[PDB]
């Protein structure tokens, strides 16, 4: 095959080697990330705005969950479902003689 | 002596592992928009000598 | 009137001992955390020589 | 432009009507990057005022 | 002399360095939002010669 102005092999090597034997294919690499989130951060008391008027508003009669200072996240697994984490789970961490 | 109990059945792939870093209550939430480091200094070694 | 909530709430011990009930117990303790984690994808790649 | 474009906390002044005192624009790769008084106290703070 | 350091950070290119003029508060905003000079006269061009 000719790409930009040379002149090049292709090739796959998974039926003519590889094939039917317990070995695997070592081009199937394994990136690596890593992710950070904040869990309970608060905002100052100027960047605290409603980007509407009609805001997420509750029931009439109750007083709104949403000016308190959050405590958990929330994000997404691999498949989708969504999957949260709280104060609670930093037990592990907080609970020990470390401290 | 010493091991984790090992469970039964996975229902994805091999499960991660979390950690937690105390930090004050009044950082600045935009130093997290963007990529950042968990330290708070983003030394390294790649921008910066010993 | 809130005030003396917020001073009253500010009065809660910091050990592993309160810890317990604390973050147990749905209330919101002077931190903030940074969770981290690590993960691993599967990739296809195209190798030249 | 519209009636509650913005709106602060309810139960709080909104400081949005205060004059301003601060500016904030972007970096060289969009992290933002305010610049406000305190910094022009290398200025404003010398002899040759 | 009057050198600051050598610091060991080096962010991102070399960092430019803001000035600060004194302006009266109820200058005219508009001023600022197109093209502009900072004195407030144009002056120096072969706009005007005397």
């Amino acid at each position: 095959v000719v790409v930009g102005d040379r002149l090049v092999f292709l090739e796959a090597l998974e039926k003519r080697v590889y094939q039917a034997t317990q070995v695997p294919y070592p081009l199937v690499g394994n990136l690596d990330v890593t992710f950070v989130m904040p869990l309970g951060v608060f905002k100052p008391a100027a960047d605290r705005y409603a980007r509407h008027a009609g805001s997420f508003a509750p029931t009439p009669g109750l007083p709104d969950p949403r000016t308190h200072p959050p405590r958990a996240v929330h994000f997404f697994n691999k498949d989708g479902v969504p999957c949260h984490v709280t104060f609670e789970h930093a037990m592990g961490t907080l609970c020990h003689p470390s401290f | 002596q010493m091991l984790p109990q090992v469970p039964a059945g996975l229902a994805r792939g091999q499960q991660s592992v979390c950690e937690f870093i105390a930090t004050p209550v009044s950082v600045d939430l935009a130093y997290f928009r963007r990529a950042c480091n968990p330290r708070g200094r983003a030394a390294g070694e790649v921008h910066g000598e010993e | 009137n809130t005030l003396s909530y917020a001073l009253m709430a500010g009065y809660f011990k910091m050990s592993p001992v309160a810890f317990t009930h604390q973050l147990r117990r749905q209330l919101h303790p002077g931190f903030a955390l940074t969770v981290v984690r690590q993960d691993r994808f599967a990739t296809e790649n195209v190798l030249f020589a």
